[PDB]
């Protein structure tokens, strides 16, 4: 895939944007809209033909000095409206209704800064947030009930700074500052019961709070993949793609190659390192890669603004060459990237509050 | 001569190996791609079944004038865009709290690329094809290879997984299982004896190391009166042969004597030593006459039951407290002249040697509790309460130094009875019973998270024990370096050997803040052989009042960490 | 390792 | 909608005003004694008795309150407050934590709309119900701790109504005569002097149906045992008289206000003087001899006057509580007298105190006897505050 | 830095009459 | 306390007590303040404590006797009622400055939609 | 400290306090004349031996003195209409505020139809008259707030009776001005039968000197405190969002206004309501349970004198 | 700048923009 | 100034969510036997390879019983074994592993229970 640069925005606050997400829930025909979070500011943009980009909306947390560095899109299943969840240094989640132009929900309770937000692929109401408090919390945005907390005695011992649902939303692979990657299964019996009890709870008819599930023991854990801070994790189907300070995105798999992800035991202590993606000049941490919806291309940027796009449809992406898209006016550290649902457009953000648009072909 | 051939074969075998690995990863990638395609297809089909309302631009409607302006510029020809910027509604923030786990009891815890797969590949690949020359060559050129003697030994060996497997050296499965072969009583009970901790009755003790003396300790065998009574139609007595066998101890039949039944008979006879009626009753697959026959056969095989016991003749009206005080005075005047330190309690066992100056507990300046194997009348042991009232007074011995009331020693104070009821009269059996006061967690003053008391508590009343994970002092320094760099420490010094860390685990009382004038105080008490930290009210505390207790930091440390004193006009 | 920024 | 946004901004500014008043509290009062009841109280009336323990720097008073809950059980509670009888105080200003304790609770068949005690027998208290019946309770016949089983049997119940009521007042002269008014256009009377054979149920003796709208609180004449007033949504005040051989035409009928009139209080110290308050943000007082003429009206409330009560120990002093989150005390001895421009800027001369200590509608209030200037005001936001206006404001 | 508590108090002397 | 020393009003560093008046409400206040200043000129011509009204003639009246009068309408509209003034009032009462306290208390609430609001505007009870 | 930060930090409390200025000038929170430190306001003493047996006598005397006018007859006869076509006239009445509706009930009654020749010439007639009836009875006057009439040829509303039920129309020729809905005019005739300084500080780096004339008045709410002690007390109490320090100045006073970083601007209401989700928070839809608490914020203030030594 | 007409400095900060009455108090530069 | 009662909003220790006033009355949210400790003891017991399946199940159930009831005294283990028989006895028969519990009883070598207690427990299990 060949990409070309058609637009290069620059926000006025001149503060790093650590997050950008395309609205993958929009249908076909309605225009492409994405959100970039940085400083105390959340902005929405629209992508039009011939490189046209339009700044639609902007939200600011003018008090208490919030540093937004996460965003995630969802929809209201009852009323079909979009919703954008943002979180950052304060550890508070703000579900924003961009069509009514107001923050409709807050979720406080994370003991430290939140640096990743994920929405359940099969359930818009279920939201996952990792935080500096060494734990992952699964929130329900229909009823404001915290479904579960992922952490504790066998949870992460340091800042959880990434996680990802598997593509059917049956498990979460979490990575933290403890060089460890941990797997938590939602398809378990207790977690489905937790969702069901979260959907039928209302405080107005009971004197007890919602019984959140404390899940201290993950279904897998490994420190054999990376020797430094693992700052991003995505699911390449059943193979987990993991990224750390070492300049490589490592495609690994729990257990031996004979075992499958469904049958690995919590006590399994071996992994297969079946591939890695080589790049360079990305030593600094909290740089995140993001494959497109179809998981056929993988994008990442380095400290000098070189955007590495890999083709995951090749027979063996281990030896495959990258695209190393770059622009002479770039140079700031790319923070995060996002593809459109059709992946016809690729977007990126930098540490100098700039947004770069790349179009396939 | 043989160097190049061995090198060629090793390169070719490793080439085949990594070619196989590459083909395997190719197949794995292809299968994963197929799974991705299928699942993405079903997700995309799911996404096409609904409608999402498209978001539009915003214009100043509410707060028409006076709002902030948001703009984005472009390096290229596109015009600069300006839109009104709207403020999100404020949300009440919460203080910082890292993850921790609830605990009502302490939790003792302990303190280039290389892999073993390449060594196994070298062993099995070279082992399939004397052979000492190959090992000598592979050790000669390659600096990282060597120990050719072990390679030759492995080549001589089967070089295969010929081990028995998961079965232990003495296979003793569940007795109710179909393969429960007959074994010795110690062999059958070895796991329980090694794993059971007597100090808190937990198998694989959560706060006591398993490296302790097993159940093989001196004990009295006079566990029953050995009253003679007939058992029924089949009995160890009431028959001429049965009576003769019983008299001799103090014909066999081809019954279905399973290995499990024989092992269980051995186990029971190694604990009763005198009564075959009870053993026959407990084992349903045994006849009492056959029980006696097998007992006689086993006695003729190895040995009969010794049934040794002791009576401890010496006694006196005041043989518990006066000599206790004399012994304590002696040990204090010889070595324990000051209370500048306190050691962890560990039971001491001896081969009938007395608890002299060489005793680990006496040299540790600790009284032997019931867990010590010192003696039934060990003069160093703590006897218990004789007080018949509330044990909160400085005149009771157990309360006197720092100790709680042992529920098997202090009988009169009430620390024994009503074990299942909160209504107790000893008032010094609180931290053992977990009689914590209800605490609420809320963002406090002075600091971030602080603990609060629901109902009022009078002075010198117990508040929740400061639980945590018990660690060593070196590990304490290790993790306390990080905690100090984070300016948030939950470390509570327990004794000279251990220390309680409330960071990763604990209870609600871990949030209690510091104040030079506190409403609570903490004392490290000896609780049933364990040092535990109890939080007590320094004065009467009102409902909803925040709990503070002094951290007893050094002046510099106290000022630099917890220097917020909450008051400025105290004088 | 550390240094989130350049 | 814009209404929700205005409500939010109003909540912010109301909180700021409460902060400003709480900061300015010491210079406006000589006693402010706040309490946040676990459930809001629609009723507030001090019991007449006062206990003055020896050597204690306080006295024990009691309240007749209620619980209007969301879903759970409703109770008729009686509080116990400590007031600083001496000049020092009432740790704290007296007992470390004893200032307000609630030890009386009777299960109710609905929220306590109105709760008034019988002057000739304070132990028995009549109370209104959202149901169609009015029930009386004697707290000496019920346990201090409420029975968690459920409903509690009252002393007896009084019927004669068909829907919710708010009006209630006992006869201060005839021992055993009660008055009630409801959303039905009918005011009823009951003879509770002696009903042993009534079987827990006492039917209406006489029903007054003169009004044509929602009848609000009815108050007897303080000194005359046969006359009683009445106010209603008919925007008129009609004064009744018993033993008149009639049930539809009252003794008098004058168009009291321009809006629905919901207030009534005969002056205890005057034979012919009563005061009314209505939704027209005005408090009006008449004279029994000249009902055709309304001789004053107080214009300081902002939304709607809901409770008007006369101050005991003072003939010329009146208090009205409104939905404007303000309780006004009127010294009507200053009606229409000259004032300096900045004096008149604050309000009419008839005004000498605005109680800005509530951030919701003041549901009810009552001056207390045996203490010259202490009021208890309750609001819908669970906040009940016993307060005394500063001494130098009067005298 | 570790939170600390006061040390022991002692053991009762034998009872003896005046 | 009874007579003991009271606690200090400040110390080294206490935890933040939060601020209920957020920046969103402050932006609302700023918008409404600019609107009120543009309309009423409270902080420019009203001396901070008064709102100015501009009079426009609506009706011209000539009486039975030799006298004439004009009807006055005020720019902020319903905040003040229409009055009748003689012919000589022109050029002498074009703009009147009325104190915030002297404004009619019934129509002074129309100056601004936060001067007073019945907070539970929808009442489930009386 | 940047200047913009200083401006924002000092405009945050100024905005709210100046909004409160207006809000409490129209809807007071308390009477400033009843505050102990503005005893100069409300100069009238509290001494009174008032009796209730003379209220009726005084009211009757005043009513008899004021009982001057109790008066109460026209035909339409429509004419032209000045302008540089049909018309109707309506008698529009405004009722009083009710619980049922949030607005004053307004209603009009038809009384006929008219034709108005546009732009009549001078002396070309060969001014219209009104139509009146017994529509102003005292019984109806109690119901309705005021009486008025409406024109439409383009509307013009005219009031006949004031809020105090006082007649304001008299016998004469009127000329009203039309509205878009000089210029379009309708003509008709009818008959009826110490110089004190302030200093603003921020982080000890940004400083502003402001001398405010009309001194002894509160800058934030224009409250008149005739004494300097009263002014300082009002500033510290009513405007506690700043920290004020009184410093002696020749021929005046100096107040060092600085931001109060310790101001407790939290939500004084239910503590739980501040953590509710938007929409459900501050619902006021009904009762809420809350843990009881008792506050004694005033028991018996010492009531010292007006000493200037309280501020240094 | 030290002069203030009535409250001019405080009246500068509130309508700092939007072409409000600050046009008459430009002396507070 | 003065206060009497709960002055602030309280939170849950485990979820950091606000504590409703209805939640304080009948809940301290701290139990003697947390679920994570039960799971930890299960995993720790299964981590050992020398012990057989019956031993693993015995230690499982005994540890769970002891953590639930929190026995701290030697003299309360006769009733502890009785309560184990009454409560978990149906689980032993379902697992058909009674021999390994009776084997657990013989404890007795630690001088914690009487031989009569062993006989009574085994009799009550059947
Ligand atoms: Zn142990
Ligand atoms: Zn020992
Ligand atoms: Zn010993
Ligand atoms: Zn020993
Ligand atoms: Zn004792
Ligand atoms: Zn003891
Ligand atoms: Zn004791």
């Amino acid at each position: 895939y060949s990409f070309k640069c058609v637009n290069s925005l620059k926000e006025d606050h001149n503060q790093p944007l650590f997050g950008v997400q395309f609205n993958w829930h929009s249908k076909e025909g309605d225009p492409l809209v994405f959100a970039t979070v940085g400083s105390n500011r959340v902005t929405l943009y629209e992508c039009h033909s011939q490189g046209e980009i339009r700044l639609l909306q902007s939200y600011v947390d003018a008090d208490a000095d919030e540093n937004f560095y996460t965003c995630a899109w969802t929809y209201d299943s009852n009323t079909s409206h979009p919703l954008l969840a943002v979180a950052g240094s304060r550890g508070i989640i703000r579900i924003i209704n961009p069509i009514t132009m107001q923050c409709i929900k807050h979720y406080v309770g994370h003991g430290n800064a939140i640096n990743e937000l994920k929405f359940h692929p099969r359930d818009p109401n279920l939201l996952l947030s990792v935080s500096k408090d060494h734990a992952l919390r699964l929130w329900n945005i229909q009823t404001d009930t915290l479904v579960a907390i992922f952490g504790g005695v066998e949870g992460h011992r340091d800042e959880v700074l990434s996680a990802d649902y598997d593509l059917l939303g049956e498990k979460i692979m979490s990575c933290g500052m403890d060089h460890s990657l941990k797997l938590w299964r939602i398809n378990s019996k207790r977690m489905m019961n937790a969702i069901k009890e979260s959907y039928d709870y209302n405080p107005n008819k009971t004197n007890r709070p919602f019984i959140s599930q404390k899940i201290h023991f993950p279904d897998f854990s490994t420190r054999d993949i990376h020797r430094n801070y693992v700052d991003c994790v995505r699911w390449l189907g059943d193979l987990i793609l993991s990224k750390s300070c070492e300049n490589a995105i490592v495609c690994w798999k729990p257990g031996k190659m004979e075992d499958d992800i469904d049958k690995i035991k919590p006590s399994e202590s071996n992994v297969t390192i079946l591939g890695r993606f080589d790049y360079s000049q990305c030593d600094i941490w909290y740089m995140r890669f993001s494959m497109d919806f179809w998981q056929k291309m993988l994008a990442l940027g380095n400290q000098v603004g070189k955007l590495y796009v890999w083709d995951l449809e090749v027979e063996d992406p281990h030896k495959a060459k990258c695209t190393t898209l770059t622009h002479h006016k770039c140079g700031a550290a790319i923070r995060q990237t996002s593809f459109s649902r059709d992946s016809s457009i690729l977007i990126a953000v930098c540490d100098d509050a700039s947004i770069w648009r790349w179009d396939r072909l | 001569c043989w160097r190049k051939r061995v090198k060629s074969e090793y390169m070719r075998l490793r080439q085949l190996k990594r070619f196989r690995r590459a083909d395997e990863v190719k197949s794995m990638f292809s299968s994963n791609r197929q799974k991705i395609l299928e699942r993405t297809e079903i997700l995309n089909q799911e996404w096409k079944q609904r409608r999402i309302q498209p978001v539009h631009i915003l214009t100043s409607v509410s707060s028409l004038r006076g709002t902030r302006e948001c703009s984005v510029t472009s390096d290229l020809d596109f015009p600069t865009q300006v839109i009104p910027l709207k403020t999100l509604n404020a949300v009440a923030s919460v203080p910082i709290m890292y993850s921790w786990s609830p605990l009502q009891q302490n939790f003792m815890v302990e303190d280039g690329f290389i892999n073993d797969e390449i060594f196994v590949e070298l062993v099995n690949a070279l082992g399939q094809y004397p052979s000492d020359k190959i090992f000598e060559a592979i050790s000669s050129m390659f600096p990282d290879k060597g120990t050719a003697e072990e390679l030759k030994e492995k080549y001589k060996e089967l070089t295969e997984q010929q081990l028995p497997g998961a079965l232990p050296p003495e296979c003793t499965p569940n007795i109710d299982g179909p393969n429960a072969k007959s074994v010795q009583r110690e062999q059958s009970l070895h796991s329980f004896h090694t794993l059971f901790c007597r100090r808190c009755f937990k198998y694989d003790c959560f706060l006591h190391p398993f490296h302790a003396t097993p159940n093989t300790y001196k004990r009295k065998n006079t566990e029953t009166a050995l009253d003679n009574k007939p058992c029924g139609p089949q009995c160890y007595q009431h028959l001429e042969g049965a009576k003769e066998f019983a008299a001799a101890l103090t014909p066999p039949e081809n019954v279905e004597w399973s290995g499990a039944e024989a092992s269980m008979f051995r186990v029971l006879i190694g604990t009763y030593y005198d009564n075959f009626c009870a053993i026959a009753r407990l084992i349903g697959t045994k006849t009492c006459r056959q029980v006696y026959e097998f007992r006689v056969k086993e006695s003729s095989i190895i040995a009969p039951a010794p049934a040794e016991d002791v009576d401890t003749p010496p006694r006196k009206k005041k043989r518990k407290h006066r000599l206790w005080a004399a012994h304590c005075r002696k040990i204090q005047l010889k070595k324990d002249g000051s209370s500048n330190h306190v050691y962890n309690y560990q039971p001491c066992d001896h081969p009938r040697q007395p608890c002299d100056s060489s005793c680990p507990c006496v040299i540790a300046q600790n009284f032997c509790e019931k867990f010590c194997q010192c003696s039934s009348e060990c003069q160093n042991r703590f006897p218990g309460c004789r007080c018949k009232a509330q044990c909160n007074t400085k005149q009771c011995p157990c309360y006197l130094a720092v100790r709680e009331c042992d529920p098997d020693l202090c009988l009169t104070c009430g620390a024994a009875d009503h074990w299942d009821s909160k209504n107790v009269s000893c008032k010094n059996c609180s931290i053992q019973r977990g009689s914590k006061k209800h605490l609420l967690l809320a963002p406090s003053d002075v600091a971030g998270w602080g603990i609060f008391i629901k109902d009022p508590v009078q002075k010198n009343e117990f508040i929740s024990e400061y639980c945590g994970e018990i660690i060593s002092q070196d590990e304490a320094d290790r993790r306390g370096k990080v905690y100090d760099k984070y300016m948030c420490s939950f470390l509570f010094n327990l004794n000279n050997d251990f220390v309680v860390d409330a960071t990763r685990k604990g209870n609600k009382i871990r949030f209690a803040n510091h104040s030079v004038n506190p409403n609570c105080y903490a004392k490290v008490m000896m609780v049933n052989g364990d040092h535990r930290i109890g939080i007590f009210a320094k004065r009467a505390i009102q409902t909803g009042e925040e709990l503070f207790f002094d951290y007893r930091y050094s002046q510099a440390d106290a000022l630099k960490y917890v220097g917020i004193e909450r008051e400025m006009e105290i004088p | 390792a550390r240094t989130k920024q350049t | 909608k814009e209404a929700a946004f205005d409500d939010a901004v109003e909540e912010r500014v109301i909180n700021e005003e409460y902060k400003i008043w709480k900061k300015n509290t010491p210079f406006l009062y000589d006693l402010v004694m706040t309490h946040a009841l676990e459930w809001p109280s629609l009723t507030a009336q001090w019991l007449p008795d006062v206990t003055r323990p020896e050597g204690k720097d306080f006295s024990i008073h009691r309240l007749v309150l209620g619980t209007h809950t969301s879903d759970e059980q409703n109770h008729l509670v009686i509080a116990s407050v400590q007031l600083p009888n001496d000049d020092a105080q009432f740790g704290g200003f007296g007992s470390v934590s004893g200032k307000i304790e609630i030890e009386i609770k009777i299960n109710h068949e609905g929220e306590v709309n109105r709760a008034r005690y019988m002057p000739q027998n304070p132990c028995i208290i009549a109370t209104k119900t959202p149901s169609s019946d009015v029930l009386v309770f004697d707290y000496t016949k019920h346990p201090s701790k409420p029975d968690p089983s459920g409903e509690c049997n009252p002393d007896l119940r009084l019927r004669g109504h068909q829907k919710e009521g708010y009006g209630l007042s006992w006869n201060p002269n005839l021992s055993g005569h009660l008055l009630s008014a409801s959303d039905d256009h009918t005011i009823c009377l009951w003879d509770i002097s002696a009903v042993p054979k009534e079987g827990k149920v006492v039917d209406a003796k006489t029903i007054f149906t003169g009004h044509t709208a929602v009848v609000e609180d009815v108050s007897w004449h303080l000194l005359h045992e046969s006359l009683f007033g009445s106010v209603a949504d008919d925007q008129k005040l009609m004064i009744w008289d018993t033993r008149s051989n009639n049930t539809s035409k009252p003794s008098h009928s004058v168009d009291a206000h321009t809006a629905e009139v919901n207030c009534l209080s005969f002056n205890p110290y005057s034979e012919f003087i009563l005061a009314t308050g209505s939704a027209d943000k005005t408090v009006a007082l008449w004279d029994l001899r000249n009902l055709k003429l309304k001789l004053h009206s107080f214009e300081s409330h902002k939304d709607e006057i809901f409770q008007v009560q006369w101050s005991p120990h003072n003939e010329t002093i009146l208090a009205s509580s409104g939905t404007d989150r303000r309780l006004n005390v009127w010294d009507l001895s200053k009606i229409g007298e000259e004032q300096s421009p900045e004096d008149a800027e604050d309000g009419p001369p008839e005004l000498l105190f605005i109680h800005g200590g509530h951030t919701a509608k003041i549901s009810d209030f009552s001056w207390n006897p045996n203490e010259p200037w202490v009021i208890c005001s309750v609001s819908e936001d669970n906040i009940m505050q016993v307060w005394q206006m500063a001494e130098n404001i009067y005298n | 830095a570790r939170k600390s508590a006061p040390a022991t108090g002692g053991v009762k002397k034998p009872h003896r009459y005046r | 306390n009874k007579r003991r020393k009271l606690k200090n009003k400040r110390r080294r560093s206490l935890p933040r007590p939060h601020d209920f008046f957020d920046a969103q409400t402050l932006d609302a206040i700023r918008h409404r303040a600019i609107c009120f200043n543009l309309s009423a000129h409270i902080e420019s011509l009203g001396k901070g404590h008064s709102v100015v009204f501009h009079s426009t003639v609506i009706a011209k009246r000539k009486e039975d006797s030799g006298k004439i009068k004009l009807l006055l309408h005020w720019m902020p509209e319903d905040i003040l009622p229409d009055v009748w003034v003689n012919e000589s009032e022109r050029h002498q009462l074009k703009t009147k400055v009325v104190h915030l306290s002297k404004l009619p208390k019934d129509t002074a609430l129309l100056l601004d939609p936060n001067i007073y609001r019945t907070m539970p505007q929808k009442r489930l009870k009386r | 400290a940047d200047h913009e930060l200083f401006l924002q930090a000092f405009e945050k409390p100024t905005q709210i306090y100046r909004f409160l200025r207006t809000r409490n000038l129209i809807a007071p929170i308390f009477l400033h004349r009843t505050l102990t430190y503005m005893s100069h306001r409300n100069s009238r003493t509290n001494i009174k031996r008032k009796t209730f047996k003379v209220d009726d006598m005084l009211s009757k005397v005043e009513k008899m003195k004021g009982e001057q006018e109790s008066h109460s007859h026209l035909q339409l006869t429509f004419t032209g209409f000045f302008h540089k076509v049909t018309l109707e006239v309506l008698l529009v009445k405004v009722c009083h505020k009710k619980r049922k509706d949030v607005s004053c009930p307004i209603r009009q009654v038809p009384t006929g139809k008219k034709q108005v020749p546009l732009n009549p010439d001078l002396n070309q007639t060969k001014p219209s008259l009104a139509v009146s009836s017994n529509e102003f009875e005292p019984s109806n006057s109690h119901m309705v707030k005021s009486y008025s009439l409406l024109f439409r040829v383009f509307v013009a509303q005219m009031t006949v009776f004031d809020k105090n039920r006082r007649l304001q129309l008299l016998d004469g020729e009127y000329e009203v001005a039309m509205q878009e809905m000089q210029g379009p005019t309708l003509q008709f005739t009818l008959r009826w039968t110490l110089r004190i300084f302030y200093q603003f500080l921020y982080n000890n780096n940004t400083r502003q000197q402001t001398e405010a004339r009309d001194d002894l008045h509160c800058p934030w709410c224009t409250l008149n405190c005739r004494k300097l002690y009263s002014l300082l007390k009002h500033l510290k109490l009513c405007h506690s969002r700043f920290i004020f320090n009184y410093v002696y100045h020749p021929k005046g006073a100096r107040i060092d206004v600085s931001i109060n970083e310790c101001y407790d601007g939290s939500y004084a209401g239910n503590p739980q309501d501040i953590h509710r989700q938007p929409g459900f928070a501050f619902s006021r839809n009904g009762p809420v349970k809350r843990t009881p608490i008792t506050h004694i914020l005033v028991c018996r203030p010492k009531r010292t004198k007006a000493s200037m030594s309280e501020f240094l | 700048p030290p002069p203030a007409t009535q409250i001019s400095d405080l009246s500068k900060r509130k309508p700092k923009t939007e072409d409000f009455l600050t046009f008459l108090c430009l002396r507070g530069s």
